[PDB]
């Protein structure tokens, strides 16, 4: 009957903005394989939340 | 379905569960079969627990909106690891990484 | 009635009586049969009883007569099982010596507690004392 | 000491789920090519039917032998069964141990060699 | 395609894209479908329901012409199991994207429809009576009629 | 009783996995959750008697 | 309804297996490479 | 491996009598890193008008394995060649002298490439042939993508070792169940892991009980490091 | 040639294992619930008449099954009656497939009746009924203890 | 008295599989296609069309019948299962399916507890 289109708001870019600017905060007390581990943590907690939304 | 065809007749859920491979439905069809039914049926007025404690310990939760044990593993992520080895090479690492003073190392699939 | 005569041929084989081809004629060839199985090894009070008898039946009869009939079964699949043998060989080599193996044995034996060395799952120290 | 090898030969398979024994060397590798079981314990009020009906559920005897005495008994207590496969006799072995049927619990054990009127232990 | 878990519309438009791109894709890619439903046997009970959706999507989208069907043999003596829940899920699932109407329309009212044997089977009171049968089986008895007389 | 007391202490036992942790507070928290999972009963009680009789 | 026990018991919890928002822990790949 | 360049079928003609016919043979080439297997083929026709055939073959050979050498590029050139038991290590040196840098050595690791003619894909192959087509095919299939050249070694020359000692039970070893099916640019079947090393465990339990049935030798009363040189082909 | 052995085997059931099964506390109960055997959905009492008069009424909603008999001991519904069995009829609900006028197929409550084999037959209607099977119980029908007439009446 | 059918099954089996079929199987085979076009494949609606209903006829390994058609407890080893088995035991194979689902579930967290700080 209908089509929905789907795009992300700014203030959940600009959070996710601001969550990598942290983890770029935390990068100088914490290792690399941490702050990577931390980059994968928010990708995920970005991507399956936001599937079709990122397209 | 096959519930009320188990019922009907007089058959026992054998293997009939893996036709949907285990892991389908939004539910995740394996939470109902596992050791914690009784108790994490008792668990409700969840996944707005989780999003009032960004009001409690300091670590931001990314995953306000699930957690496995009552949703379920809501993707499985394992063959993009294989693919990226595949797009690597296999041998991605042991021309660049000396691997041969580690030890006489033949194998690299033992390596741990 | 297992437990009961792996405690009489003990004390009934000690003292002057019995000799070498006696014994090895008729008595150990059944007792390897029949006895050396893989239920004896799992109660205590006849994982002991087995090794303590064949303690007394190697100072009676010899040392290679019977680890030579019982080298080989160092490279099986029970854990417990090797266990006992591995006691076996402790105890026979404790109290009689190794004189009495010669070179056509002596690589099977190594190759046995090497290869039970390398697949054991507890943390027991009693086939480091063998 | 008339059912303690109950006990003795449930602390065997408990042992063997303890220890995390692989079915290759847990037991029943010594005990192949016979599909003889004996029976202990068994009340005197028991057919060759009932007993059939009781030990069918894992495959169905095919040699039954009650030890019927010769001329002023009916029953003794022992019992063979010859089933089909090794295995229905693993299986007699680890789930049929252990119950009671009318009062007096029952033990299974294994043959392995023929069949003998009577060398057991009552 | 036939490989993701559940399946994911995607391939059905990359795999459009090119069916209407160049000539050659449309060709070779129905040579595929032809080719696919005649074996069908293999792989099953997932990939065959990726596929099957797979191809629905590209008739339904077009871009493929009307006429792959003919290779479909309605039979019930001749199909053979994973072909019927092939079919099955093919229009039951394409069912809702035409809906129903405008899919019983489009199946029949092209006039030069009868390149095929799916439906129009008007043969023997066999294959004829299998049809209706297997149609409203599936639920969807969209297309049923009396050729009884 | 017990199957919603297990809930709450493993949902605040989820929230201590890294072992970097504080001085007095959080340790005598999950000290004070493992005495509640030897003793579910104690605990059990302790809310109770929290739970009457103390509103300051 | 006789569900069988093979289905049972095939994964315990009343954790999340998300820890907290300890952002550290690894928690993807959930199976073994070699 | 040039011990297939000459081989004498079974058959009965429309006479009583017994005859060998001189058919085609098999040059085998093989790469132990990547799995490339370089298979030449020597055709019947000369098989005729020269002389002493069991004895120039030898000097046949090395002609056409120079002709490889100079064939194939700089960096796939070997350094080292390991050949079967010593006919040819005058005739390689005295052929190779454009290629001075080529080391030619006699091993004890003779390996089952006659058991590569029991499977069907080489012996078509190599039945149907009316020129030196010089074929080239591949052994490791798709196990690159997994494990190393090293357990696929250690995995290829215990197969072909069951296959030669016994083609039977290796034959109906590497299809456990019927769903055991084979690409045709493969020439392995696809399985999973667990029924590879499976396979590999009841192989060399067969290789032990044709060596325990041939030589009268218990098993079990054998060292790992004798079930080792059983498993290879040590010369004991 | 008077006889083969005097002893012989028997192959014969014994009280024991059927009784260990089934218990009313001093003895073996017959019938064994039907696996699609369930709780009653509608509304049901079991009312008795002396004489067309109600006496007790017995609410049927709660369990299964129900046993009739002559003493309170033994059977969920019991009757003054001395020509009565200790087990005399048994009430059975089951679900069943079913399908209406309209061809919508499902599940269906429905009670059954079956004698037990008891020393003096059961009638249903005034009319004789046949042991060993489930007889459909209807709206209204007479439940009585005995091959002709008696003293009590179940609706 | 069914092992050794068994055995012989297998023989034959392996007799037909050695003597007139080569090394590796294809994906056409004349076997496997025929098999691929005999599978059950569940989602067919042409299966009440042929089949009137699950009747019970002689379906049994030898002659003499089976039993019928409740539901018995899995015991790990599929059985011929006959002559009135109702579900009595001691509660071993229960218990040690439990056991084995638990060990797949502790190694299963037991590598998640090895794979944190990695």
């Amino acid at each position: 009957t209908a089509q929905c289109f789907l795009r992300v708001d700014d203030e959940s870019m600009q959070r996710f903005h601001n969550r990598v600017r942290q983890i770029l905060m935390a990068s100088g007390s914490t290792t690399f394989t941490k702050i990577v581990n931390k980059w994968n943590t928010a990708l995920i907690g970005l991507m399956t939340y936001f599937r079709e939304a990122v397209v | 379905l096959k519930r009320q065809e188990a019922i009907a007749q007089n058959r026992r859920l054998t293997l009939e569960d893996l036709e949907d491979s285990w892991d389908r439905g939004i539910p995740r069809i394996n939470t109902l079969f596992q050791k914690d039914r009784h108790t994490l049926a008792y668990d409700k007025g969840w996944r707005v627990r989780t999003d009032f404690k960004q009001y409690q310990v300091l670590k931001q939760n990314p995953f306000w909106w699930t957690h496995q044990r009552h949703d379920g593993k809501l993707w499985n992520l394992n063959n993009y690891r294989t693919d990226m080895i595949q797009a690597l090479g296999g041998v991605e690492g042991i021309l660049e990484h000396t691997l041969f003073k580690g030890t006489y190392f033949p194998t690299w699939e033992g390596l741990f | 009635m297992k437990k009961i005569v792996l405690k009489v041929v003990k004390q009934c084989c000690g003292t002057d009586g019995v000799e070498a081809n006696y014994i090895k004629t008729e008595i150990l060839p059944p007792f390897f049969k029949h006895f050396w199985q893989h239920r004896m090894a799992l109660d205590r009070r006849n994982y002991r009883q087995l090794v303590d008898t064949t303690v007394e039946l190697a100072n009676k009869v010899g040392a290679a007569e019977i680890i030579s009939r019982i080298v080989d079964d160092l490279k099986d699949e029970a854990e417990q099982y090797r266990k006992m043998v591995m006691e076996t060989i402790e105890k026979i080599m404790g109290n009689l010596g190794a004189a009495d193996i010669d070179h056509k044995l002596e690589e099977q034996l190594i190759d046995g507690i090497l290869y039970a060395f390398q697949e054991q799952t507890t943390e027991d120290s009693v086939m480091l004392n063998g | 000491n008339p059912l303690t090898k109950v006990k003795l030969i449930n602390e065997l398979n408990e042992r063997e789920v303890q220890l995390g024994v692989a079915d290759k060397v847990s037991w029943h590798s010594e005990y192949k090519d016979s599909a003889w079981i004996f029976l202990g314990g068994l009340p005197y009020e028991l057919t060759e039917g009932d007993i059939i009906c009781v030990f069918s559920q894992y495959g169905e005897i095919v040699n039954i032998n009650l030890v019927r005495d010769k001329k002023t008994g009916k029953s003794k207590g022992f019992c063979f069964l010859c089933y089909e496969d090794q295995r229905s006799t693993i299986l007699a072995v680890d789930n049929f141990n252990g119950i009671k049927i009318k009062g007096r619990t029952i033990r299974v054990d294994h043959v392995s060699n023929y069949r003998a009127p009577k060398d057991s232990e009552e | 395609c036939a490989q993701q878990r559940t399946y994911e519309k995607f391939f059905g438009l990359l795999a459009g894209r090119f069916c209407m791109l160049k000539k050659e894709y449309m060709e070779s890619f129905e040579g595929i479908f032809k080719e696919q439903y005649d074996t069908i046997h293999r792989l099953e009970t997932n990939k065959l329901r990726n596929v099957a959706k797979m191809f629905a999507h590209l008739l339904y989208t077009d871009s493929l012409p009307w006429s792959v069907l003919e290779c479909i043999k309605l039979s019930e003596e001749t199909t053979t199991s994973s072909s019927r829940i092939f079919v099955k899920i093919f229009f039951q699932e394409l069912c809702e994207y035409m809906g129903l109407p405008k899919l019983n329309a489009r199946l029949k009212d092209e006039t030069l429809q009868p390149f095929f044997e799916g439906l129009l089977p008007r043969d023997n009171p066999r294959n004829t009576r299998f049809a209706i049968n297997f149609f409203t089986s599936i639920g969807l008895g969209g297309l049923t009629d009396e050729l009884r007389e | 009783d017990t199957k919603l007391l297990i809930l709450a202490l493993e949902r605040l036992k989820e929230a201590y996995s890294v072992k970097s942790r504080l001085n007095q507070s959080q340790r005598e928290e999950l000290g004070l959750i493992e005495q509640a999972y030897d003793n579910p009963h104690e605990a059990l009680s302790r809310i109770k008697r929290h739970l009457l009789t103390q509103r300051a | 309804v006789q569900y069988d026990q093979r289905l049972f018991n095939q994964s315990k919890g009343m954790d999340s297996g998300f820890a907290g928002g300890e952002d550290e822990i690894y928690n993807v790949y959930d199976q073994a490479w070699r | 491996d040039d011990t297939n360049v000459y081989r004498v079928t079974i058959h009965k003609t429309f006479e009583g009598n017994l005859t060998t016919k001189p058919i085609n043979g098999a040059i085998f080439i093989f790469n132990p890193r990547t799995g490339q297997l370089f298979l030449k083929i020597i055709h019947t026709s000369v098989w005729a008008g020269q002389k002493r055939l069991g004895q120039l073959a030898k000097w046949k050979t090395a002609e056409e394995v120079a002709a490889l050498i100079r064939s194939l590029p700089v960096e796939e050139q070997p350094k080292q060649i390991i050949v079967t038991r010593k006919g040819m290590l005058d005739p390689l040196e005295v052929h190779l002298l454009d290629f001075p840098n080529i080391v030619i050595k006699g091993s004890e690791l003779q390996l089952p490439f006659q058991a590569c003619l029991k499977v069907e894909k080489f012996g078509d192959l190599i039945l149907k042939a009316t020129e030196p087509q010089m074929v080239l095919f591949n052994l490791y299939d798709d196990w690159l993508k997994t494990i190393s050249s090293y357990t696929a070694f250690s995995r290829l020359i215990l197969i072909l070792r069951a296959l030669h000692v016994n083609n039977d039970r290796a034959k109906v070893i590497l299809k456990p169940d019927k769903t055991t099916i084979t690409e045709p640019h493969h020439i392995w079947p696809t399985l999973t892991d667990e029924e590879w090393i499976k396979v590999e465990v009841q192989l060399k339990d067969l290789i032990l009980a044709d060596y325990g049935k041939k030589n009268n030798v218990n098993v079990a009363s054998l060292t790992q490091s004798e079930i080792r040189d059983i498993i290879l082909g040590m010369e004991i | 040639k008077e006889v083969p052995a005097k002893e012989k085997p028997s192959f014969e059931l014994s009280g024991a294992l059927l009784e260990d099964t089934n218990t009313f506390r001093g003895v073996v109960i017959k019938y064994s619930e039907p696996p699609e055997a369930r709780i009653p959905k509608k509304r049901w009492r079991l009312y008795p008449f002396k004489n067309d008069e109600v006496l007790p009424v017995m609410y049927i909603h709660r369990q299964s099954a129900y046993l009739l008999g002559r003493h309170r001991r033994i059977a969920d519904i019991p009757i003054d009656h001395p020509s009565c069995s200790k087990q005399h009829a048994v009430f059975q609900y089951r679900l069943v497939e079913y399908t209406r006028a309209d061809g919508t197929v499902g599940r269906r409550v429905k009670p059954y009746i079956i004698d037990l084999g008891s020393g003096n037959g059961t009638f249903l209607n005034n009319k004789r009924i046949e042991p060993q099977r489930y007889y459909e119980l209807k709206e209204k029908d007479v439940l009585k203890f005995g091959f002709s007439s008696r003293e009590y009446v179940l609706l | 008295g069914l092992a050794q059918s068994r055995q012989q099954q297998q023989n034959v089996e392996d007799a037909m599989k050695e003597m007139q079929k080569p090394l590796a199987r294809y994906i056409d085979d004349e076997d496997l296609d025929r098999m691929l076009r005999e599978q059950e494949r569940e989602g067919d609606p042409m299966a009440n069309f042929i089949k009137k209903n699950k009747a019970k006829e002689n379906k049994n390994k030898k002659v003499r019948p089976r039993y019928s058609g409740p539901a018995p407890p899995p015991n790990r080893f599929w059985p011929g299962y006959r002559w009135d088995g109702v579900d009595r035991s001691n509660g071993f194979e229960q218990k040690r399916f439990a056991r084995l689902a638990s060990k797949k579930a502790v190694e299963e967290l037991a590598y998640k507890w090895s794979v944190e700080d990695m």
